[PDB]
């Protein structure tokens, strides 16, 4: 492309020149013609758009469904002339009015965690080094048009995609466009063809850290590769989300349920003497039955309170749905470069006398030290102190070393920080051993030199430090240091230092060389004139002290969070754009490679025999890199994916990390994607969950994820699973819990049309039981502990792990639902009988009960009573059927603790949030039934003693047979009771 | 789904087998059921019912019953026979369960004093029920005038109290209906009535009531107020109160206890 050009083939493509750049007049052309240099920000949605579809849904869809029947039912009823219809109005209310508040709670949590999240970004205005037509002035950087001669220095953003003319010692900082975690070199020179791995280019809103370059401006604005990226994750489309997915099958199971029981009970209302329209009625009445009221409304509480416990450990989710993914999630795809390392270089190995020594890495100094009692490792500390031109920040003592702020390049820096940690205050040191000479690093060299004077006034001796690149040193340092003896090297620590440095360098390590010379007194005495112009000082003959190597390591929880996600059967896959020696070194060290695992190289190594000759099923690691998954079709990397366990992808672009993403999501699995870099995004937005760095993320990434990650903590990661598997049990238990109770709501009303017996349930009654009474009961099911190690089971299979299956609905449903429904029926009789009504004259008596011109009905004692006094026995009705209800809730929320435990082995009372609501949901029943005006109010009747005990002993039996059926389950796993009464 | 050899995702076995656990676990649940109402039923006295939590004061109804809209509405023109056919026809059969003949199961009651019964001292293990026959009613029991007073324009209406097992209305003095214009009309004066039996009186014999088991063949008194000074083609709402010691009439939510109050236009 453009750097593969020439400047002979520039200058020309682009209408400019390598010395003046463009005209004024032309440039203001080239910016009419194209935009400004800036990418092109994002349109959005609109809050009343995302209000609307947070009014979306799948139950959401349903309540909507369900209020519509109800206002068409009323529509029938009122042209049929029937009256008391308020109950179709208070069910559509009822309905609209939780969709709703949902909606308005979720899209309010939403709000929350996008201020939480905007609250660390700042924009500062830009600007840039132009030269047009001669004249060097500091223009705007969306001013740029392509073909603009401009200049960058160190510290200067990179204002525009950029080809390189003239460069002295320009790195630039690529970690968050690519993967590359060291310092790039760029210089005037093609080195490669495409324009990621050139040295020739420069890429927009990069750092230039250190130098000075100049170049012409090839692409603006959206042309960049940074645009070209926002572009791609634009395209990306964000799929639903597998706790979605889980609802919309329970609703499609409601709506099957709520079909059939209508359709049975429209053929019997038409089989028993009802008109067609009557039984539609009927038929539509039953379907709106099935549908759960505060169902939605307890299943946002359960996942807020989750996001809450998140938020708690600096896990800020952008929506609701958010906290399950990782629960569900079997693989995880996770970027290097600032994700799992620190991005910064540090200090990691050392190798002096004759042993390779481990430094701690953790940002936060909680790992291993090393030896610091060798003389030779006194005199390395005072060579890496003393030839150390960095300097920290001034005002930054309490700020922890890690963290400073220190002005030079990133290998200086590590080496000014390692010396802050080891030998403690870096400068004082310094400023004790006054320089009198200095040679900068330069090209031609690759070493830099400083002559200092020794601190102690007796020693009139200079003291000769050296550092640079291992074989410059050897090629000079006649001599070496061990264990304080000045040995030269008889080629035994010349083999053994070859040794070390290709160990080193293996490691995906940078390796610096360090020496001492101490000058004599006679021939060098004090106020001796070094001169640089003559090199009169000795360049040769130097006692070689050790190698230090710099990496940029891991985060401090990062191999634990590693090897507990391994733990909970999920796969991790490292995918980065940096170096693939880089990248297996690091995949090992965090414990995406176990140890003893092997590549196909490793094991052609191992046995000294070409590649191909190695079985690939041999070898559990894998590093597989760009250009090799160039050439591969979607079989080969499946084929790769399923042979490999152990799979490192490196140099990888990130439309192939959205390739391999999708390849994972294609084979079945539920896929977590966590980066930092613009480079991520469009993977993160592909992901089932995206997980972004807080800190270290970029805007790009951060925006595409679902998850923030405030402060960078990857063990999140693993709080983040593990209360995603408790959230979905939680929720299982909860929803067992909601379904119970509509079983006994619905068979009064089905008895009422067939049998006519005077109606038991009244609609106000089963709205007070669904939105009032259970939901705090409901709610505080979220609270309950893991019946088992949750985070040592594999990840459940998405398309058999169920949230809501069958075992469950059907339990739910027809048997814990059935012996309330029986409870209700017995205390109904009872009420009915005490006060003059026998079940057979209850059998048929609908029509002349609710008749208002028959004042003068007869009961079973012959007595007569009028429309009124049967309305209020019919509240009593009312009330013993609520109260039965509730009574066998407080055994179902009891028994819903567990699912495979005891309540004597899970704890009746650990849970004081569900013995509150206990507490609660009594006295709101109290309240109801004995606080005056209730009757005509809710028409709730102040029941007498008696009629709370009826329906204890049901109660008592749904808690016995609970817990039998569970004992039955732990004591005999895997007979026919466990696979089929086992939920 | 519905694979042949697996029928929704279960095998046939399998699905004989979960069905007769659901048909065992119904069977249990309803015998439970069945012994619970037995348990009921076998504490429940067949005399007297356990509470009278509804039934702290008896409704009044009237007759003849025509609902309008809002409640009791009777219209009618004198000079149309056919307006006030229907209205004679339902004084007459409701008057026909009052004659001799269906009050042969009854005694005679002269004590104007509560009859109470502690002992089954009649036939078939009952209680006594006092008689009350339709003469008693005089002018207003359909003889000499089958008519009730319909066609001369002064209507007879019939009013009778709800039954309570062991309801005492009070016996300082008989239980009295009353009968009056709800809204006084302006020009004209109040309510003109004549009552049968005389100052429109239930006897205290006939209370208390023992319910159907102990008193099959019991009746409800009848009151017959005749009213004499309805104007025509006007339309008057009149209120009929039971005044009684324990008769309260005072329920915004029941207006039918312890009062009856209907609307009546008399066409010309
Ligand atoms: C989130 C959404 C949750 C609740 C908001 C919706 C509340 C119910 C929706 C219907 C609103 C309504 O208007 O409902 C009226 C009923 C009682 O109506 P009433 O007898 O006073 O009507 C008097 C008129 N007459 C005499 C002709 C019958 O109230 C009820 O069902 C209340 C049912 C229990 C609601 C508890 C909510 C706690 C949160
Ligand atoms: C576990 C927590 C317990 C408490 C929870 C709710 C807190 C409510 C606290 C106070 C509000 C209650 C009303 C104000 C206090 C005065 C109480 C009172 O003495 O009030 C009487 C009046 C008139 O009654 P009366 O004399 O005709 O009744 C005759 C009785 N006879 C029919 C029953 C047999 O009642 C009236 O004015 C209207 C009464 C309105 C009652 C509440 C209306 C809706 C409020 C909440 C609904 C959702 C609850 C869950
Ligand atoms: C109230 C409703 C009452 C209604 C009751 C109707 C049900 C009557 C009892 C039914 C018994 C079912 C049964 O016996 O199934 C036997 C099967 C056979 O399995 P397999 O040989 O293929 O296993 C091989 C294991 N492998 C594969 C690992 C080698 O499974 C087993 O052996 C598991 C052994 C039994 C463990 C569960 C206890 C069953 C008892 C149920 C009665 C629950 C209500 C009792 C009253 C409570 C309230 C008072
Ligand atoms: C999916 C499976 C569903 C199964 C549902 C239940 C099926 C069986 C339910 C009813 C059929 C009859 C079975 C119960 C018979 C009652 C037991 C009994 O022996 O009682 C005796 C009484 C007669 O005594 P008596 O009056 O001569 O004594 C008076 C004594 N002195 C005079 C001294 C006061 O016989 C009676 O009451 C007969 C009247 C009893 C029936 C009342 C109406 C029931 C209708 C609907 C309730 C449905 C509830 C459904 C709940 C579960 C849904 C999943
Ligand atoms: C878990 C912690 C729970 C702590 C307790 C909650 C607070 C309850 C305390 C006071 C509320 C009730 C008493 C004040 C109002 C009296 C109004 C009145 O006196 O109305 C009378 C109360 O009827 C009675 O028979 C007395 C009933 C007393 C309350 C029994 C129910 C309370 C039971 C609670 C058990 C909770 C624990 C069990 C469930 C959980 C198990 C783990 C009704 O009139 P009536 O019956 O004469 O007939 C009516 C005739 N008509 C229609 C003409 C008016
Ligand atoms: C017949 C009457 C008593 C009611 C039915 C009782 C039911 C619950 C009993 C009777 C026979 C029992 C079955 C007998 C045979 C089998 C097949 C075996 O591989 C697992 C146990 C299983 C599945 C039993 C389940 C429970 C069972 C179905
Ligand atoms: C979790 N679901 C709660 C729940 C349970 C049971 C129900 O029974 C129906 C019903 C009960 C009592 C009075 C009236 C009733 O229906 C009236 C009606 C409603 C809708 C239509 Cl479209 C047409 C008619 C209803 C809701
Ligand atoms: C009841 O009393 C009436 C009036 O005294 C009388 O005519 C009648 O014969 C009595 N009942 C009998 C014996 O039928
Ligand atoms: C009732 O009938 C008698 C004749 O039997 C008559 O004398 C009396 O006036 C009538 N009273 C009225 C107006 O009902
Ligand atoms: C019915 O009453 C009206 C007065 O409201 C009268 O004009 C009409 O003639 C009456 N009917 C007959 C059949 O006379
Ligand atoms: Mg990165």
């Amino acid at each position: 492309n453009d750097h593969q050009l020439s400047v002979a083939e520039l200058e020309q493509k682009y209408q400019t020149s390598a010395t003046k750049g463009l005209s004024a007049s032309l440039a203001a052309e080239l910016l009419l013609r194209d935009g400004p240099n800036a990418l092109r920000p994002p349109r959005g949605t609109p809050e009343y758009v995302k209000f609307a579809r947070q009014l979306a849904g799948g139950l959401q869809c349903l309540m909507w469904v369900a209020a519509a029947i109800c206002l068409i039912a009323f529509a029938i009823q009122a042209s049929e002339g029937d009256l008391t219809t308020d109950d179709n109005l208070y069910l559509a209310l009822a309905l609209i009015a939780v969709v709703v508040v949902t909606g308005c709670f979720g899209y309010y949590q939403e709000f929350k965690s996008t201020n939480i999240i905007a609250s660390f970004k700042n924009l500062v205005p830009q600007q840039a080094t132009v030269i047009r037509d001669g004249d060097k002035f500091q223009i705007n950087a969306d001013q740029l048009v392509v073909g603009d001669l401009v200049e960058m220095k160190g510290g200067d953003r990179v204002p525009a995609d950029i080809r390189i003319l003239q460069a002295q010692g320009c790195k630039v900082d690529n970690s968050s466009l690519t993967g590359e975690s060291e310092p790039q070199t760029r210089s005037p020179e093609c080195t490669h063809e495409s324009p990621l791995e050139t040295r020739n280019i420069a890429f927009f809103s990069t750092m230039c850290l250190e130098g000075t370059a100049q170049g012409l401006v090839v692409n603006t604005g959206d042309r960049t590769i940074i645009g070209r990226i926002a572009s791609l994750a634009s395209g990306v489309e964000n799929e639903k989300t597998p706790i979605a997915i889980e609802i919309e099958h329970f609703v499609d199971i409601i709506a099957g349920l709520a079909i059939l029981f209508g359709a049975t009970f429209f053929i019997v209302a038409m089989c028993i003497g009802y008109t067609f329209l009557r039984a539609m009625v009927f038929f539509m009445a039953i379907v709106v039955a099935y549908v759960p009221e505060g169902l939605l409304a307890t299943v946002t509480v359960c996942l807020s309170l989750t996001a809450k416990r998140l938020a708690s450990k600096n896990c800020v989710v952008k929506n609701l749905e958010a906290v399950e993914t990782l629960g569900s999630t079997s693989v995880i795809c996770s970027d290097k470069t600032g994700t799992l390392t620190q991005n910064r270089m540090t200090v990691s190995h050392l190798w002096f006398d004759n042993h390779i020594h481990s430094a701690d890495t953790t940002e936060d100094q909680s790992g291993q030290t090393f030896d610091q009692s060798s003389e030779t490792w006194r005199a390395l500390c005072r060579v890496l102190t003393l030839c150390n031109r960095a300097a920290f920040k001034s005002g930054q003592d309490a700020v922890p070393v890690p963290k400073r702020i220190v002005i030079g390049d990133a290998s200086e820096t590590a080496l000014l920080k390692f010396s802050e940690l080891t030998l403690g205050n870096a400068m004082g040191y310094r400023e004790r051993f006054p320089k009198v000479c200095e040679i900068p690093f330069n090209s031609t060299n690759k070493f830099q030199l400083s002559i200092h004077t020794l601190e102690d006034p007796r020693d009139p001796r200079h003291v000769l430090v050296m550092k640079g690149a291992p074989e410059r040193v050897l090629e000079r340092c006649s001599s070496i240091l061990i264990k304080g003896q000045e040995l030269p090297l008889d080629e035994q620590w010349r083999e053994a230092f070859q040794t070390a440095y290709l160990s080193l360098g293996g490691l995906g390590e940078r390796v610096l060389g360090f020496c001492q010379l101490y000058l004599s007194e006679k021939d060098y005495p004090p106020g001796y004139a070094f001169d640089v112009e003559a090199m009169n000082f000795p360049t040769s003959g130097l006692c070689f002290a050790g190698l230090v190597s710099m990496i940029d390591p891991p985060r401090a929880t990062v191999p634990d969070a590693v090897l507990k996600c391994r733990t909970a059967g999920i796969r991790v896959i490292m995918v980065t754009g940096d170096h693939p020696i880089t990248a297996k070194a690091i995949a090992a060290s965090v414990g995406i490679i176990s140890e003893g695992s092997e590549t196909v190289e490793d094991i052609a190594a191992r046995l000294r025999v070409p590649v191909d000759q190695v079985n690939r099923k041999d070898a559990r690691a894998c590093v597989i890199n760009g250009m090799q998954l160039k050439d591969m079709d979607p079989s080969e990397l499946v084929e790769a994916l399923r042979t490999h366990p152990e799979m490192v992808f490196a140099r990888t672009s990130p439309q192939q990390k959205l390739v391999i993403v999708e390849s994972c999501q294609r084979l079945g699995a539920i896929v977590a994607v966590t980066g930092d870099g613009v480079n991520d995004s469009p993977a993160l937005k592909k992901a089932d969950i995206g997980v972004a760095m807080g800190i270290a993320g970029s805007d790009a990434a951060k925006n595409a994820a679902d998850m923030i990650l405030l402060d960078d903590n990857f063990a999140s990661i693993v709080t983040g699973v593990e209360q995603g598997r408790l959230i979905f049990d939680n929720l299982k238990k909860s929803i067992a819990y909601t379904l119970t109770k509509n079983i006994p709501e619905l068979t009064p009303y089905l008895i009422y049309i067939t049998v006519s017996v005077p109606l038991p349930l009244g609609c106000i009654t089963i709205l007070f039981i669904e939105l009032c009474t259970d939901i705090f009961p409901s709610v505080s099911l979220a609270y309950e502990k893991a019946e088992s190690d949750i985070m040592h089971l594999r990840p459940r299979n998405p398309k058999r792990d169920r949230l809501v299956n069958e075992p469950l609905a059907a339990y739910s449903y027809f048997q814990i639902g059935a012996i309330q429904s029986f409870a209700g029926f017995t205390d109904y009789f009872t009420a009915m009988a005490q006060e003059g009504w026998f079940p057979l004259l209850c059998v048929g008596l609908r029509p002349q009960w609710e008749n208002h011109h028959l004042q003068d009905l007869q009961d079973s004692y012959g007595q007569e009573w009028t429309f009124g006094q049967r309305l209020y026995q019919q509240y009593t009705c009312y009330t013993v059927f609520f109260i039965s209800i509730e009574m066998c809730q407080i055994a179902d929320v009891l028994i819903r603790k567990t699912r495979r435990l005891s309540a004597f082995q899970q704890g009746f009372f650990r849970n004081r949030i569900l013995v509150i609501a206990i507490v609660f949901q009594v006295c709101i029943g109290c309240f109801l039934c004995y606080c005056p005006g209730m009757p005509n109010i809710f028409n709730f009747m102040p029941i007498r003693f008696q009629w709370w005990l009826v329906p204890m002993p049901f109660s008592l039996l749904i808690f016995v047979y609970d817990e039998i059926r569970k004992l039955g389950v732990r004591c005999c796993p895997g007979s026919w009771w466990d696979q089929e009464l086992y939920y | 789904n519905p694979d042949t050899g697996q029928m929704l995702g279960r095998t046939l076995s399998r699905w004989v087998w979960i069905s007769l656990y659901y048909v065992a676990f119904y069977v249990v649940m309803s015998g439970i059921f069945a012994l619970c109402i037995y348990v009921l039923m076998r504490t429940i006295d067949p005399y007297t019912p356990d509470y009278q939590d509804q039934l702290k004061s008896p409704g009044v109804t009237l007759r003849p019953d025509v609902y309008g809209e809002k409640g009791l509405d009777i219209s009618y023109n004198v000079s149309d026979s056919t307006t006030w056919a229907g209205l004679a026809h339902t004084l007459h059969r409701f008057l026909a369960g009052y004659s001799p003949a269906a009050q042969e199961g009854s005694i005679n009651c002269t004590s104007e004093k509560y009859f109470f019964q502690e002992s089954f001292l009649a036939p078939n293990h009952t209680k006594f029920s006092c008689k009350f026959t339709a003469d008693m009613l005089q002018n207003c029991s359909g003889r000499p005038d089958p008519t009730f007073g319909f066609a001369e324009g002064k209507p007879c209406f019939i009013i009778k109290m709800n039954r309570i097992v062991k309801f005492l209305p009070g016996n300082s003095t008989a239980p009295r209906v009353d009968c009056a214009f709800l809204d006084q009309p302006r020009d004209g004066p109040p309510l003109q009535v004549e009552y049968f039996p005389a100052n429109g009186t239930y006897s205290l014999h006939y209370f208390p009531y023992y319910g159907k088991k102990a008193q099959p063949h019991y009746s409800n008194p009848l009151v017959a107020a005749k009213l004499l000074n309805v104007p025509r083609n006007r339309d008057v709402v009149i209120v009929c109160k039971i005044l009684a010691e324990h008769v309260s009439f005072d329920n915004p939510h029941d207006p039918y206890e312890g009062k009856v109050e209907f609307k009546l236009k008399i066409q010309k």
